[PDB]
């Protein structure tokens, strides 16, 4: 659960890159 | 539309699509779990759009899926409260499917659009040069 939230949070920068 | 205009730089056309994907709104009166359950069908539909050659709609829809599970849904009033058995498989799907597919579609869209942009600009240049020559003649 912590590890899932943490995985989602780690993908924020990747979403930023996707939107670039 | 920005994304449809061949005269527009390929990067702006692609950004218009990912912007449309980002626009997805979370209804606070829908339980977060329903969003997780819907993920399976969203993925299926995005795959179908891609296979149809509708890469713009596939790209938009993967962006929506990603925007939802990454950005918007964690901000849902009931999110932190919710017990979501599907969350683990959703993380796995984001990594396995949604991100790499959307990234691959982004590259494909950039490549197609660049071809269109190049060819268009070449045609328009020749036409503009012709007009410039004729305005000199007169």
């Amino acid at each position: 659960e912590e590890e899932e939230e943490e995985a989602l949070e780690a993908m924020q920068s990747r979403l930023a890159t996707l939107r670039s | 539309s920005d994304h449809g205009d061949v005269s527009l730089p390929p990067e702006d056309r692609v950004r218009a699509l990912s912007q449309l994907g980002s626009a997805v709104e979370v209804n606070e009166d829908i339980p977060p779990r329903r969003y997780f359950r819907s993920g399976v069908e969203i993925i299926r539909m995005a795959s179908i759009y891609s296979e149809e050659g509708n890469i713009e709609h596939a790209f938009i829809l993967y962006n929506k899926y990603i925007t939802l599970f990454i950005e918007k849904l964690p901000k849902h009033r009931d999110y932190k409260s919710a017990v979501i058995p599907e969350k683990k498989d959703t993380v796995k799907k984001l990594k396995e499917i949604a991100f790499p597919k959307a990234e691959e579609l982004k590259a494909e869209l950039l490549k197609r659009y660049t071809k269109e942009y190049t060819e268009y600009n070449e045609e328009k240049k020749k036409e503009a040069e012709e007009l410039a020559r004729n305005m000199a003649i007169q």
